[PDB]
This record gives structure tokens, sequence and C-alpha cells, in this order.
């Protein structure tokens, strides 16, 4: 059905590909050419995921796992049962994700709005492709990519992390961690501030943005603003994911020893590498 | 096209002393300067801050904590600046030995100093918490910030206070150091058998969720700032085309709906649930559950 | 055991929370309608929430939501198919008519006020103490359309006073009248302001305001909606 204000917005046009051919809705969902592609790659992927689960022997969703080729195949193709399906699913997964982002661009064009959302999304498509494509290719094998399985993708994280000692010491990991923590701080605050103005003390009239800006200033001496806080959230989360892909692209490629030891560059700086005392020497 | 990530032109007027309501105006600083640097991203006005009894208590108490730690870092450095700067990430102020259990008898040089710095942090944070409830109350606003803040306080209290007491010694608490608090984290997970099998860890991950939500939300309000959608409160009281088209992106893309106020309820809860669940995951770790791998094998 | 108890208790709380959160995002746009405006059969799984009421500051009434929903304006569209789910073609000029990317909402024909009860947006000529502090001052600059033709010139900046930001460009058209252009929809350049969304002939089309020193919530939507709509509808006259 339709939102009470929605009919006036469902005008033709804005499509990127195919004109009026797929310019329609199914229920609340806008289709478009790229709606069709998404559903295609999704349906394909799901089919192969269910297939893979047949060759594996289990229908339990907590055990289905699709594994990348062995390291022995390097970057070539592998038999479906011994690595090929991950290769296809990964193609479909990418299909579905890129079609999803393009489909959002079409929705943006119809609505007359900015493309900030599909732009932001693409940073996540970026991270995924880092893990399953850029890092493996640069390392010389698809075996270095994570497997599609609920708990088995978590075992990949432990074993990859622990190959380099405590992964905490990856300097880019550190920064990435920070942006993730701060984004959450920032969200909790924005969410609380809007709502504390919209829903004031009982019986009081709605506060204004003026009250919003006064609150932050009273509390920490500075208020970023109402446009600024949205600029800041978009920016914190995009950087968080950006440094994530960066922390993983350098791991195993340019740096492959233990991350804790990378920090010796600082301790061994020549003007103090040898003063005794402290922890080092 | 123009993307609205940085302001194009900056206007300035007289410094804004702010809404009065029931605030005690005798506790606001002079307006600080104006950062044209900051002006491209957000507001350019620094100050005025509000400092009263609790604000000083907090600020003072929090510096005391900060110094007690940093003193120790000079003791470890042999009072040598070169060393200090070299091993900065490596110094660490550690909790009392296990022997001292929960007593306050530990020598200064063996976690008596930790206990002092902890006490100061305990005053500073709880002071600051009462500060966030009272700054809102004086403006007539709901206390959503104090309650959301209480969620982070929850995790911190479990980590350094509630769980140590439940375990029976201060040694279970987090030390004060850069690299050393990192190793406590790795250590904790190993001892309890992979925190990855702690189901509360896993949800706390899912909520950390907030990157996605605030990516989407920030992206949207920018996408609809051509209709002044950043003005969210008056879009709540009198829905305009910004709120209508932002609802329709959500609805046409993935099928459900978000109101202008509604999405901030989504936002505050996504965020608070990170530390709310996480505190439960740590609290149960070692007090109730010794090995999360072993636990997941029976679910009991 | 005790941890298993903690985790079912949580998943139950979470289900109640999702339900709460879900019904809160139904206070606007519901009940669902058919394309002909009558109430849709299937309204979805959750019910409507108990109506909450805002008290608008400055004695401006209240708002109870959810409340009765009408567009309070005429919609110049028509069906293009015989079944639900298809687009609705404009029956006139979609920018003149205010449909599609050019839609506006019938908001209160009142200006938004600041917390002290004053107009929130004032032309800078009439907002004391305000000036351009960094960046290029657009006042004096000529305004250019997406057909690379000059449509007018900037004669003032309309400024948010409590938030201290630019909001509109008062562009003086060639007949001597002005219009407001959203700040978010122009590119201030070193020798010109550039408007990709409107060709030069559609500038006189921009909705005009009544009081020369103030702009209402309605006038804001009609202007921003018109300028945004040109992105789609002015495309037959644009290069790059
Ligand atoms: C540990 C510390 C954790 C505390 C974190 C709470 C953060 C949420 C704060 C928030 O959004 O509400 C502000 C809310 C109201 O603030 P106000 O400024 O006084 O109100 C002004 C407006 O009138 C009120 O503003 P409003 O009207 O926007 O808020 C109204 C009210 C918010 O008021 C409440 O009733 C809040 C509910 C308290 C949540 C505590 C849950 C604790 C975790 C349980 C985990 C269980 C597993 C073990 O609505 C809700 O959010 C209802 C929540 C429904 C939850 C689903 C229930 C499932 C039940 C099935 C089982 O604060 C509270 O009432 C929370 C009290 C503190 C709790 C301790
Ligand atoms: C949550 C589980 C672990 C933990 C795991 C990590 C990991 C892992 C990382 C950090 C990182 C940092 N942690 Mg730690 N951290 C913990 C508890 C804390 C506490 C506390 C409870 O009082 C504090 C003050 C810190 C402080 C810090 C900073 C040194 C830095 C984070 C930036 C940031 O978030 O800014 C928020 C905003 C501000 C204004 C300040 N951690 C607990 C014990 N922390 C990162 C770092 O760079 O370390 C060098 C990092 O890699
Ligand atoms: C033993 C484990 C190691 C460790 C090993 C690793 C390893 C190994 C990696 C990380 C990475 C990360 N770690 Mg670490 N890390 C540890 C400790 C921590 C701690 C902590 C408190 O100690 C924290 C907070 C983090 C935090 C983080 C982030 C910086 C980053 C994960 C986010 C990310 O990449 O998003 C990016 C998001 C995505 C890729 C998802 C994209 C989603 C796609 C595009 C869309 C999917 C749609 C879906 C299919 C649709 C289905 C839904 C419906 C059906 C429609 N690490 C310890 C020390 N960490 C990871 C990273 O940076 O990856 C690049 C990584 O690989
Ligand atoms: C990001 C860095 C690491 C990584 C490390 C971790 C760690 C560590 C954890 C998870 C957790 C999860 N991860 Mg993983 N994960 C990565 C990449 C992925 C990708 C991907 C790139 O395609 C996907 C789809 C998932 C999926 C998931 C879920 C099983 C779960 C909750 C995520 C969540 O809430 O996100 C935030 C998103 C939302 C709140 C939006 C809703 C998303 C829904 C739930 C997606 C469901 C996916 C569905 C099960 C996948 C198949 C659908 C297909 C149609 C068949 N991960 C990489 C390898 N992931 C947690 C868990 O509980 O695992 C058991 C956990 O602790
Ligand atoms: C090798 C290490 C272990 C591990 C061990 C732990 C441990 C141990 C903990 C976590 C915790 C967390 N882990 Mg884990 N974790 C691992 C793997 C991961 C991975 C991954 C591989 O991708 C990820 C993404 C995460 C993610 C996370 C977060 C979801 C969670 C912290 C929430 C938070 O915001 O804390 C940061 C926020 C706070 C600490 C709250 C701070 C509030 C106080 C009041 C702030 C005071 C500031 C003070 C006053 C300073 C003032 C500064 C100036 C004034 C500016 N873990 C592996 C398995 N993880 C925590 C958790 O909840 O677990 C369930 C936790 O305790
Ligand atoms: C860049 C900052 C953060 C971000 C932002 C972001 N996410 C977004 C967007 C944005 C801006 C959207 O607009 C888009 C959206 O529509 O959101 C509602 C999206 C979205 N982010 C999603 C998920 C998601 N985002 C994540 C992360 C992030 N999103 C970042 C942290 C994660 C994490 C943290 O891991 C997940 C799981 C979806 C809800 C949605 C994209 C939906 C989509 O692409 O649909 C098309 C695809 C399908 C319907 C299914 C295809 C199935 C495959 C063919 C088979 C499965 C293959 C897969 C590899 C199996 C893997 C399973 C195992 C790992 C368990
Ligand atoms: C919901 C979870 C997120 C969250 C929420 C949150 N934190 C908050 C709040 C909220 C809603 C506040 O209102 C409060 C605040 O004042 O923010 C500006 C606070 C706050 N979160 C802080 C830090 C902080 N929060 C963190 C975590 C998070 N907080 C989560 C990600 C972290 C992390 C990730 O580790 C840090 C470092 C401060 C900015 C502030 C608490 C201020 C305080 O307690 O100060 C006492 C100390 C002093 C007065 C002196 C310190 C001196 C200098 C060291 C010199
Ligand atoms: C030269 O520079 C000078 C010396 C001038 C100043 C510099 C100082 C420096 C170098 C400071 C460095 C500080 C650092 C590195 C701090 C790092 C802190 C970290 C990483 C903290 C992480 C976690 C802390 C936690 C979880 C603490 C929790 C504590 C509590 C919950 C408090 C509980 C209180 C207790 C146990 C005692 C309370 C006692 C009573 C009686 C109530
Ligand atoms: C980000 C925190 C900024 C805090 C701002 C506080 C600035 C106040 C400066 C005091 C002003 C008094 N005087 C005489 C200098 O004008
Ligand atoms: C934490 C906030 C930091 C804000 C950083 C300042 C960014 C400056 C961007 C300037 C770009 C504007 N300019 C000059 C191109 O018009
Ligand atoms: C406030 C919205 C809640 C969205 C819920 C996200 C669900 C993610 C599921 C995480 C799986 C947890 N677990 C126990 C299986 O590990
Ligand atoms: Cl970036
Ligand atoms: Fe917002």
């Amino acid at each position: 059905a339709l939102l009470s204000f929605e009919r006036k917005y469902r005008v033709p046009g804005g499509t990127l590909v195919g004109g009026n051919l797929f310019d329609f809705w199914v229920g609340p969902f806008y289709v478009g050419f790229f709606g069709v592609a998404t559903f295609f790659f999704a349906a394909l992927g799901i089919i192969l995921i269910a297939w893979s689960a047949v060759l594996q022997g289990t229908w339990n969703p907590q055990l289905i796992s699709v594994y990348p080729p062995a390291l022995e195949y390097g970057l070539g193709g592998a038999p479906l049962a011994k690595g090929g399906l991950w290769q296809i699913i990964t193609i479909c997964a990418t299909g579905a994700f890129v079609s999803w982002a393009l489909r959002e661009v079409e929705i943006c064009r119809k609505l007359g709005i900015g493309y900030h959302i599909p732009f932001a999304f693409a940073f996540a498509i970026l991270a995924y492709l880092t893990l399953v494509l850029f890092r493996p290719v640069m390392m010389g094998a698809w075996g270095y990519a994570f497997p599609y399985g609920i708990w088995t993708h978590l075992d990949w994280v432990s074993n990859t992390g622990y190959t380099y000692g405590n992964f905490h010491y990856n300097p880019a990991h550190m920064i990435a961690i920070s942006f993730f923590f701060t984004n959450a701080l920032a969200l909790a605050l924005h969410g609380a501030l809007v709502l504390s103005a919209a829903n004031p003390e009982k019986g009081k009239e709605m506060r204004t943005p003026d009250h919003e800006d006064t609150f932050f200033r009273d509390l920490v001496g500075y208020s970023i603003g109402t446009l600024g806080i949205h600029r800041l959230g978009l920016l914190l989360s995009l950087s968080a994911v950006f440094f994530s892909a960066l922390c993983m692209i350098i791991t195993g490629t340019i740096w492959f020893d233990q991350w804790v030891d990378w920090w010796q560059w600082w301790v061994k700086l020549p003007w103090w590498a040898n003063i005794p005392g402290g922890i080092n020497g | 096209e123009y993307q609205n990530i940085f302001s194009q032109v900056q206007v300035r007027g007289p410094a804004d002393l702010g809404m009065t309501e029931d605030v005690n105006l005798a506790n606001r600083s002079g307006v600080g300067p104006f950062s044209t640097l900051l002006g491209w991203f957000g507001n350019a006005q620094l100050g005025p801050i509000y400092l009263g009894s609790l604000g000083v208590l907090s600020l003072f108490s929090g510096l005391m904590w900060f110094f007690t730690i940093g003193i120790w870092f000079w003791y470890q450095a042999g009072w040598n600046p070169a060393v200090f700067l070299r091993d900065l990430f490596f110094f660490s102020l550690e909790p009392p030995a296990p022997e001292y259990g929960l007593s306050f008898a530990a020598p200064l040089k063996e976690g008596g100093l930790w206990l002092i710095a902890s006490f100061f942090m305990f005053v500073a944070v709880w002071s600051w918490w009462g500060r966030t409830y009272l700054r809102a109350q004086a403006l007539g606003m709901g206390k959503h910030t104090a309650w959301a803040f209480l969620s982070a306080i929850w995790l911190w209290m479990v980590l350094g206070f509630i769980r140590p007491i439940l375990m029976g010694s201060w040694s279970e608490a987090v030390p004060y150091g850069i690299f050393s608090h990192l190793d406590w984290t790795n250590n904790f997970s190993l001892v309890h058998g992979n925190l990855f099998y702690n189901p509360f860890h896993g949800l706390s991950i899912a909520f950390l969720g907030s990157a996605l939500l605030f990516a989407m939300h920030g992206a949207t309000i920018l996408a609809v700032s051509r209709f002044g959608g950043e003005r969210e409160l008056e879009q709540i009281a009198d829905r305009g085309t910004a709120a209508e088209r932002a609802a329709l992106f959500v609805r046409w893309t993935m099928g459900f709906n978000a109101t202008m106020e509604g999405i901030h309820r989504w936002a505050i809860w996504m965020a608070v649930l990170v530390t709310l669940t996480g505190g439960i995951g740590i609290l149960l770790s070692g007090t109730v559950v010794d090995n999360w791998y072993v636990w997941g094998q029976n679910h009991g | 055991d005790l941890a298993s108890l903690a985790i079912y208790s949580f998943w139950i709380f979470l289900a109640g929370l999702i339900y709460y959160l879900q019904t809160e995002n139904m206070r606007e746009g519901y009940p669902l309608e058919n394309e002909d405006g009558t109430p849709a059969a299937n309204q979805g799984p959750f019910p409507l929430p108990k109506p909450k009421t805002f008290i608008l500051p400055h004695g401006r009434g209240t708002l109870t939501v959810p409340g009765p929903e009408s567009e309070d304006r005429p919609i110049a569209l028509a069906r293009t198919a015989v079944s639900e789910g298809f687009p609705h073609a404009p029956t006139g000029d979609p920018m003149k008519d205010g449909v599609g990317p050019a839609s506006w909402v019938a908001r209160r024909d009142l200006p938004e006020l600041d917390g002290h009860g004053h107009n929130k947006i004032k032309p800078m000529k009439a907002a004391a103490g305000f000036h351009v502090s960094a960046g290029k001052n657009p006042i004096g600059l000529p305004v250019r359309g997406c057909d690379l033709e000059i449509a007018g010139k900037v004669v003032d900046i309309w400024v948010d006073i409590p938030e201290q930001m630019a909001r509109f460009l008062e562009v003086e058209l060639k007949d001597g009248s002005t219009r407001l252009l959203p700040m978010q929809m122009v590119k201030v350049q070193s020798n010109r302001v550039h408007v990709n969304a409107l060709s030069s002939d559609l500038f006189a089309g921009i909705p005009t305001i009544k009081s020369p020193t103030e702009v209402t919530l309605l006038e804001e939507d009609k202007i921003c909606g018109y300028v945004a709509g040109g992105l789609m509808y002015a495309a037959p006259k644009r290069k790059s």
C-alpha cells in the first residue's frame, strides 16, 4: 500500500538503465533494473549456498560453511566441492551488493535527493572486497579469504588475528577501533539530544535547537551544531570502515611479522635507543 | 553538484550566551574565541562552558587521577625525559597483587597507587554523570543524555569495580596503561576460553550496528539538507518534504519506515545497547562462567 | 544456569524493544492508503500507537500524532496502468504543479522561531552584527543557470541567526524581483554562483515569499522543492 503522503512522489523517471521498463514498485519496494539484478544475484547465491550445504552434508544453519579454495590452488579456479562455490557465491555476493548500491542511486534520483547514502554504502562494499579480493590477490591465493559461515567466519578472525601476535598492535587497527568507539559515543549523544528537546520535562513545551546548542556548551564548552553532528557521524563511520580495510590490506602483504614488534621502530630511535632504565633496557 | 560536507561561506554574529531557562548564569565563562577552522565543519564558537560545584569537583578529581598515573610513569622512567617519551606506551600502573584481595592495605608501590587513582576516577566520572543530569534539568530537557551515559558507566563499573569485588580481588581490574590495557583485553579472552563464544560479546559486536545507522542517518540528513532536514525538531512538529523524502528512501529501499523522531529512538538504543550487553557479558565472565567455549557446548 | 537465564531474558526484552521502536515509526504516514486514497486493507502487522502530543513553544498549539492525514493540497497526477504499483504521470507542469522531485508539503505558513521567539532566518541586511567571516562573499556575484546563462545576481545572504549559518541566497532576477535559492543547491565560485538544478528561464518560476524580511515554513518547502525538482525536470537544458 502507500504512505498517506507517498502518492505525489511516485512519478516516472530517474532510472539509470532501461527507462520505464522496470520503473515500478512491488508493495513498498522500488524495483528498477537494479532491483531485478539484486534479486537475480541473491537468488543465485542462495541456491549455491543451499547446494554447497548438500555436498557438505548438513542443513543446520549453524554448520553450513562455504570455504575458499585451498592455498594450494593459489589464485586459479578450483572444483566446486573443493573451492569453486565460494568463487561463484563471491561473484554473486558482489553482484547483489553493487546492484543494491546502484538501485539506491535510482531511488535517490527519483526523490530529488543527494547520493550520500549509496556513497556511504560503497565504503562497506569496499571493506568486503578488501577481505575477499584485494588481500587474497595480493597474497597470491584465495585461501587467505574468509569463509561464508556463521561461526566459521569467526574462526577465521581468530586465526588471522593471531598469526601476527595480538592484532591489537596493528597501528591501523588501533585508529579504526577509535573511530568505531567514537562513532558510538557520537550517536548516543545525538540520539539523546534530539529526543531530550523533543520530549522535555513533563508538561513543558518543546525545546528548540537553541536549547540543544546551549546544553552541549554548558556541558563541554563547545557544541558542534545540528548540521555538524550529521557531518560528524557520516565522517566518523566512513573513516572507521576506511581504516579497517587499511589495517587488513597491510597485514600479510607489506607487514607479515608480529604486529607487536613493528613498534620497535620508535623504541630504537637513536637519540634514546640506549638510555638505560624505563622498560626497554 | 555540491555535497554539503564543508560549508561554502561562513557567517558570524555576536557570541551566543545561550538560553537562560533555570540556569544559574553566574557560572558561565566568557565566550572563548571563534575557530574559523572548526567553522567549516560545524559551529565556530568556543564557550561558554558552565562550571559549578560538581564541575570543579569533577575536573579537579579527574586531573588528580590523571596525575597519579603519570607520576608513576615518571618513577618508572627514572625521571628521565628521554625514557618517558620512549616507553610512554609501555609504562603501566597495575592493580594490587592478588594477595591483598579487596583490602586497601597494598603498598603505594604495589597497587596502593592504583587504588588511589581508581578512587579519583570513581569521583570524577560519577561527578560528571550528575553533571549531565543537572545541565539538562536546568534547561527543561528530558534526561536522555544522563540515562544513555549511564550505559557506558555500567561497562566501566563492571570492568574495574563490580567484577573485581565479585571475583574477590582488585587484581582482576584493568590497569592504567596504553599497551598494558590492550594486553589485559587479549588476556581476559584467553582465560575465559574465547570471548567469541560469549553470546553477549556477540550482540555487543552487532550493536557496535551504530556505524551502519549513523552512516545512513548522516548520509540522509545531508542528502535532504536542500530542504533543511537538519532542522529535525521542527520537522518533528511540522513534517515537511525533507522528512517525507527521507522516510521514502528508507521505505522504497528496504521496506520499513522511519519517522524523524522515530529514527533517533533507533539511534539512542542501537548505541546504548553496545555497552549495556557488554557489561553483562563481562560481569558473567569468571563469576558465573569460567570458559565460554565450554559453556556453549552445553548452554548451561 | 544463570547465564542461560540472562540470555533468554535479554532476547525477550529485545523483542519488546523492536516492537516499541517499530510502532514509534508509525506516527506519520499511517494508516496506509490505496492509490485512490482509501484506507488500505492490509495495514501491516503492528497496530497504531497511542497518540502522543507535543506542545509547540511560543503558544503555537500542539501536535497529536498519529493524527488525521490529508495532503491539504491538490495532486496533479494520473494513473499510468490499471493495477497498483506503477508510476503516476504529471498532468501539468510538474514543477509548477509541485509533484515528484518538485513536491512541497503544506506546512504552517509561519516562520520557524528561535528559542527567544524571534524569526530564525533573517536577511543579513536586517540581522545586526552578522557578516561573512570566511569563504567568498557571494553578495554582488552573478548567478548562473545550468544552461550557462546569467539569471540574476546575489543581493543578500539569508542567515540562520541562532545557528549562524547561511541558508539562502537572495538572487535579484532581471525584472528587479528577488528569489531565494537554497544554499545547499548552489556552488559559490570565484566569479559567479552556479546553479546546476535550474536553467535560467526557470528562475522566475521559483515561488516568491510575501514579507520581504521573512520566509515561512511553507514558502521554504515550495522553494526548496521547486529548486530540487529542476534536477529531474530541467535536464532538457544542461551540459557538463
Ligand atoms: C583474535 C581477534 C583479534 C582481531 C582480529 C581482526 C581481524 C583478523 C580483522 C579485524 C577487523 C576489525 N576489528 Mg579487530 N581483532 C581483535 C580485536 C578487536 C577489538 C577488541 C575490543 O579487542 C575491536 C573493537 C576490533 C575491531 C575491529 C574493526 C577495526 C574491524 C571490523 C569492522 C570492519 O571491518 O567492518 C567492515 C565491514 C564489512 C566488511 C561488512 C560489509 C557488509 C556487506 C558490504 C553487505 C553485506 C550484506 C549482507 C550479506 C546482507 C544480508 C542481510 C539481508 C539478508 C538482506 N578488533 C583481536 C585482537 N580484527 C577486520 C577488518 O578490518 O576487516 C577489513 C578483520 O579482518
Ligand atoms: C567485520 C569484520 C569481520 C567479521 C567479524 C564479526 C564478528 C567478530 C562478529 C560478527 C557477527 C556477525 N557477522 Mg561477521 N564479520 C565480517 C563479515 C560479515 C559479512 C560480510 C562482509 O558479508 C556478513 C554478512 C556478516 C554477518 C554477521 C552476522 C552473522 C553477525 C551480526 C552482524 C551485525 O549485526 O552487523 C551489524 C548489522 C546490522 C545490525 C544490520 C542487520 C544485519 C543482518 C543480521 C545480517 C544477517 C546476515 C545473514 C545471517 C547472512 C546470510 C544472509 C544471506 C541472504 C544467506 N559478517 C568480517 C569477516 N562478525 C557477530 C556474531 O554474533 O557472530 C556470530 C560477531 O560477534
Ligand atoms: C583478543 C581480544 C578479544 C576480546 C576481548 C574483549 C574484552 C575483554 C572486552 C571486549 C569488549 C568489546 N569488544 Mg571484544 N574481543 C575480541 C574481539 C573483538 C572484535 C573483533 C575481533 O572484530 C570486535 C569488533 C570486538 C568488539 C568489542 C566491543 C563490542 C566491546 C566494547 C564496547 C565498547 O564500546 O567499549 C568501550 C567503552 C567503554 C570501555 C566504556 C567507557 C565509559 C567510561 C565512563 C569512560 C570514561 C572515560 C574517562 C573519564 C577518560 C576521560 C578522557 C578525556 C576526558 C577525553 N571484540 C577478542 C576475542 N572485548 C568489552 C565487552 O563489552 O565485552 C563483552 C570487554 O570488556
Ligand atoms: C560503511 C559504514 C557501515 C555501513 C553502512 C551502510 N550499510 C548499508 C548502507 C550503508 C550506508 C545502505 O544504504 C544499505 C542499506 O540498504 O541499508 C539499510 C546497507 C546494508 N548493509 C547491510 C549489512 C551490513 N552492513 C554492515 C556494515 C556497515 N554498513 C558499515 C559498518 C555489516 C557488518 C558490520 O558486518 C552488515 C552485515 C544490509 C542490511 C544492507 C545491504 C543489503 C544488500 O546488499 O542486499 C543485497 C543482497 C542481498 C539481499 C543478499 C545477497 C546474498 C548473497 C548473494 C549470498 C550471501 C553472500 C554472503 C557473503 C554470505 C555471507 C554470510 C556469512 C558472513 C555469515
Ligand atoms: C608529564 O606529564 C604529567 C605527569 C604532567 C601528566 C601525564 C600523565 C600521563 C602520562 C597519563 C597517562 C594516562 C593513561 C595512559 C591512562 C590510561 C587509562 C586506561 C587505558 C584506562 C582503562 C580502563 C580503566 C578502567 C576500566 C577503570 C575502572 C575504574 C573504576 C570503575 C573505578 C573503581 C574504583 C575503585 C576500585 C576504587 C574506589 C575506592 C573507594 C574507596 C570507593
Ligand atoms: C573545547 C573546550 C573549549 C572551552 C572554551 C572555554 C573558553 C573560555 C575562555 C575564558 C574567557 C575569558 N576571557 C577574559 C578570556 O574572555
Ligand atoms: C574535528 C573537526 C576538524 C575540522 C577540519 C577543518 C576542515 C577544513 C576544510 C576546508 C575546505 C573548505 N574550502 C576551503 C575548500 O572551501
Ligand atoms: C535494536 C535493533 C536490534 C537488531 C538486532 C541485530 C541482530 C543480530 C544477531 C546477533 C546474533 C547474536 N548471537 C547470540 C547469535 O550471537
Ligand atoms: Cl574517508
Ligand atoms: Fe538526526
